[PDB]
RNA sequence: CGCGGGGUGGAGCAGCCUGGUAGCUCGUCGGGCUCAUAACCCGAAGGUCGUCGGUUCAAAUCCGGCCCCCGCAACCA
RNA sequence: CUUUAAUGUUUGAUGUUCUAACGUUGACCCGUAAUCCGGGUUGCGGACAGUGUCUGGUGGGUAGUUUGACUGGGGCGGUC
RNA sequence: AAUUCCUUGUCGGGUAAGUUCCGACCUGCACGAAUGGCGUAAUGAUGGCCAGGCUGUCUCCACCCGAGACUCAGUGAAAUUGAACUCGCUGUGAAGAUGCAGUGUACCCGCGGCAAGACGGAAAGACCCCGUGAACCUUUACUAUAGCUUGACACUGAACA
RNA sequence: GCUCGCCGGAAGACCAAGGGUUCCUGUCCAACGUUAAUCGGGGCAGGGUGAGUCGACCCCUAAGGCGAGGCCGAAAGGCGUAGUCGAUGGGAAACAGGUUAAUAUUCCUGUACUUGGUGUUACUGCGAAGGGGGGACGGAGAAGGCUAUGUUGGCCGGGCGACGGUUGUCCCGGUUUAAGCGUGUAGGCUGGUUUUCCAGGCAAAUCCGGAAAAUCAAGGCUGAGGCGUGAUGACGAGGCACUACGGUGCUGAAGCAACAAAUGCCCUGCUUCCAGGAAAAGCCUCUAAGCAUCAGGUAACAUCAAAUCGUACCCCAAACCGACACAGGUGGUCAGGUAGAGAAUACCAAGGCGCUUGAGAGAACUCGGGUGAAGGAACUAGGCAAAAUGGUGCCGUAACUUCGGGAGAAGGCACGCUGAUAUGUAGGUGAGGUCCCUCGCGGAUGGAGCUGAAAUCAGUCGAAGAUACCAGCUGGCUGCAACUGUUUAUUAAAAACACAGCACUGUGCAAACACGAAAGUGGACGUAUACGGUGUGACGCCUGCCCGGUGCCGGAAGGUUAAU
RNA sequence: AGGACCGAACCGACUAAUGUCGAAAAAUUAGCGGAUGACUUGUGGCUGGGGGUGAAAGGCCAAUCAAACCGGGAGAUAGCU
RNA sequence: GCUUGAGUCUCGUAGAGGGGGGUAGAAUUCCAGGUGUAGCGGUGAAAUGCGUAGAGAUCUGGAGGAAUACCGGUGGCGAAGGCGGCCCCCUGGACGAAGACUGACGCUCAGGUGCGAAAGCGUGGGGAGCAAACAGGAUUAGAUACCCUGGUAGUCCACGCC
């Protein structure tokens, strides 16, 4: 078998990025909601 | 030469390799090439537009001129060429005045013949003139159906279009598909019939030989569920509706001839 | 358990659909041409239109019972 | 009234030619080193093609749903 | 016959014994000529039958070597469970009874075992039907629609035959 | 600490990735470890990661992303040019030894190398988003030459040994050495050089490309390894000396020959084959707009700078992914001895572990296996499971056939050990000596030494010699499918699908078709010997009859027929 | 030369047993199939819900598929329990 | 050794001898247009078919494939099969003339080799006419025959087999 969570915190960024969220349209209003819960990690990282 | 090889392996009993002695042994000329990326028939959107292509070895594109714009400057095909991408191994040529270029080669063509682009060149395979001065009832390939396009027509191996007549500024023409169509004589005509004749009698013996081509397989209509095809379903494969494109459009018997911009060009339809 | 169509000289079909007139091939009897049969040519006879009742000037025809026949039924856990 | 005939006149259907609309995934030049694009010369077609609107046909490629009940279980048959 | 319902069809071969198999006979319920027919060496973790070899598969198992099972010490679940002083039998009964009646039997209570019952435990039966429930799928089911296609008006003009 | 046992192409040693202090030290035992625990990857506390040469950042691009104007779209927004991002890619430069509780191609010592800045001196013309060469490349295969590395011997050091022999053809340990520089071989590639001219490379050109002349036969490019240097240096067995009894200081012999031999290197080679095998920059170089008392470039030299981030540890697993300290999965590199063809396997070296519950008992039964009387498929849905065959060379081998095969068909013989042929052969490698020389890593010749198949003969041991691990069951009739292959991951691996070939049909290029409201793309920078759709499914022999019904195509006079 | 044979690393998954509250939410054990190819694989991109992909099973699309997951319509509706 | 066998060289003759590459004319068919109109075609007769969507007939142009009227002759060449419009190129065999030259070098030949009408078969093109099978209409006691109308393979070309 394969278990389905490889790490590759590339792609962890990639697609999951500060820079990839608000860039475009819906990516912004994504993390407009996670601000407006007050989360603490709004997209993890680093 | 339809070189046959012996029957060793199952699959290699069937191969008819057309192999040829004329080529140069050898890289061709590296200024003359430009990468190609297949990009396996897919669009901008990113989805299969077109079916059966996928995988296949990479290959180089080498710029071949059709539109042989120097008038007056002699040149000598001095070694043939195999082409990845055509059927028509192409000729490197060196024009007298120091440039080399890739262009089709005719029926009998050698390395070291002498050629020439222009209305002053006579009659001899592969030279290219403007139409109007080629001998009516010639036979002729590469012609350009935009004067200055390039090159539209029989570029492939053992194609050639039958010049008919010259009637008033429009030269009709005869396809190998029978479609006799007037085009202005201000295009132009390479004459002879394209080279390497024996490439339709090139069968591939194996199926791995149509994958690393380019070539994906086919998935018929009948073996596919109702869901994905037209056709499909049943317990044993139960068929029995009219044959149509995966898409609804009928097949077997069905006009797309849908142009209407064109048909002023078009004298005898496909008989 | 039903629906659809039909039942017409010795064989089999026309005509029915849309009401006043019943036809064709073979066959039967026979003659002819042939030394003989067949084949053919030709003429005639042969049809209660399955049966009964109703209806209108006239019922093979339009309608209603009974009988006979073909296709499908004779099931699935 | 009918058969016809010259003309004035009012619209329509074809044939052909022409050029300015338009098309131009023909050549070339400039912006500009830039296969996008725009414009300018010229060539090739040509009032077509294409597009909007109205409209006839086709149309499971696609979509919304219907697809009766009783029934000595359902179904078949039958009935309402 | 991957097809033959009737059927283990009929004759022959193999076996002492052949509903399977092999070869033919055609009476093909209901083969069939690119939804291809008939043969086909080679290939096959393919389907079926047969012989040899070899063996515990079996006639009938037996012994032995280990890992658990058993005991002791430490750690310590689980599904399940209305309450329980929780026997068999005959009968009756919401129709197969541990619980009612009749009746025999039975000191109280553990452990190692084995699985006949508690219509045992696990899955608000996937089987059938119902619901004027849902969902995909088919088409000559009803109505629309993309696209394609016909023509007219417009962008769209000017001459003559 | 002393014995025993396990892996040893790993259960060993290092990295990427990804985790994030799990690494080390001291201390503590409740909670975590499926047991206890003064133990630990647990708690608390302290310490550790040192770079011009490693990776990355950085220069430059690919698939592809974003993308000012632009084309287009109800809006959002889509695609795309110039540009600008993006490695798994290409591009400059370092190795050995020693040390710490933990880190070191980074620290220290020694020995080297690279790209740029300013400055000095002597010469010389330099100069782009522009051109050219290079960079720059496929698969498989055979061969020559070496190295990493192993072994034997020689030599040095020690012993001669708790039960019989052991001063001898005996035994054990060591015998290690790079980067750089110089030389520049084996080998491979290519004819150099000089003159002139030119519609060619958007322009220029001395650079490249081309055509005629000329002289001579080599020059040049490239290149593992060896050899010298590096190095009277480092290291180095065993001793010499103090114990916090963990280890530290000091001293220091030999340090070579020979054979065998890689998948490593020469080789980003050579032959052959076809399915025809990136791009850009760094680098070398030519000129444009121009600038020349300049500025710059070349060469030698001095000095200076080389930043920032990562660097601990795990890294085929108790530290990653799987909820766990889980019999699973995880890319790349190094990879010894004997037998063996081998990276199989079995036993071992370096090195690391005994799997974090054990002590007794030996009952049924379960599970993993060993063995068997006589028979040998009578078992059963069915030869399922086990059992058996199993290696090398040679002999021999049918029906059938597409003449490739079938085939390792089936069925058989010889296999250990010792000696001799021959103080170990054929074969392979090969120093000294000798000769020559266009003198070097030379060419012949010469044969010491070393390594080492196999065949025959004789004798002998045992029941058995491919004695173990390792390691086909074979054949006959036949359906289906051609075959390799693919598939329902997690109940179906086949007769299903694919398949080369075949057939019809659509398509004249702004091609049909397809994604997309459009633009724009794919089809294809392909064009009828091409591309798309459908159907059957190698090959061989063939592939009949029906156009009523449906669909499609052609012909449209006429009837019906919307909008207007 | 080879979609060549035997057969490890590598990958796949035909048979039987054990396991099924397992060591594991499809594995191990002893044998198999392929293994120079239509091969396998690391790193990294593109195609997305009535859509993707598919050597075509209605399989696969984060242990979930004849139409994914999450949030909003919505306290949807139920002649039913 | 010789020559009356056989062979060869010098100069000429006839010829559908074979292969390869072009070219020419009439006729048939088809496509398009002009003119024009109820029949055309066929047969012993008739019908199928074709035609008022306008054929046939007729005129013009164009694209075609195949075979070559007359010359043509119990004429010619070749081993036989077989081969004829004309031209070019390569090329074979037979024959005549006056001499020379080598000097029996010959005849046939199982096995073996090659060539080899048509038809048929494979790969790839061509496809006008003609035309198995096949279909329709007739004939016929029946007609899967003779007739007619349409018509696929083939017939033709390059490389092979039989
Ligand atoms: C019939 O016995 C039925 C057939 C079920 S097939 C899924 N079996 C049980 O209900």
């Amino acid at each position: 078998m394969k278990r389905t969570f490889q790490p590759s915190v590339l792609k962890r960024n990639r697609s999951h990025g500060f820079r990839a969220r608000m860039a475009t349209k819906n990516g912004r209003q994504v993390l407009a909601r996670r601000r407006a819960k007050g989360r603490a990690r709004l997209t993890v990282s680093k | 030469a339809v070189v046959k090889c012996k029957p060793t392996s199952p699959g290699r009993r069937h191969v008819v390799k057309v192999v040829n002695p004329e080529l140069h042994k050898g890289k061709p000329f590296a200024p003359l090439l430009e990468k190609n990326s297949k990009s396996g028939g897919r669009n901008n959107n990113g989805r299969i537009t077109t079916r059966h292509i996928g995988g296949g070895h990479k290959q180089a594109y080498r710029i071949v001129d059709f539109k042989r714009n120097k008038d007056g400057i002699p040149a000598v095909v001095e070694r043939l060429e195999y082409d990845p991408n055509r059927s028509a191994n192409i000729a490197l040529v060196l024009y007298k005045d120091g440039e080399r270029r890739y262009i089709l080669a005719p029926k009998g063509l050698k390395a070291g013949d002498q050629i020439q682009s222009g209305v002053d060149a006579a009659i001899k395979p592969g030279n290219t003139l403007p139409m109007r001065n080629i001998p009516v009832g010639s036979t002729v390939h590469n012609v350009e159906m935009k004067p200055g396009k390039g090159g539209q027509l029989a570029r492939s191996a053992g194609t050639y279009v039958q010049i008919v007549a010259r009637d008033g500024a429009y030269v009709t023409l005869r396809l190998r598909s029978g479609e006799m169509r007037k085009v202005e004589a201000d295009c132009r005509a390479t004459l002879g019939e394209v080279g390497n004749a024996e490439h339709m009698l090139r069968v591939l013996g194996k199926a791995g030989a149509a994958r690393w081509r380019g070539v994906r397989p086919t998935v018929r209509g009948t073996a596919m569920n109702p869901v994905d095809h037209p056709h499909g379903g049943g317990e044993g494969r139960n068929f029995g509706k009219h044959p149509v494109t995966p898409w609804g459009v009928q097949t077997k018997g069905k006009k797309t001839r849908s142009n209407k911009r064109t048909d002023k060009f078009i004298v005898r339809r496909r008989s």
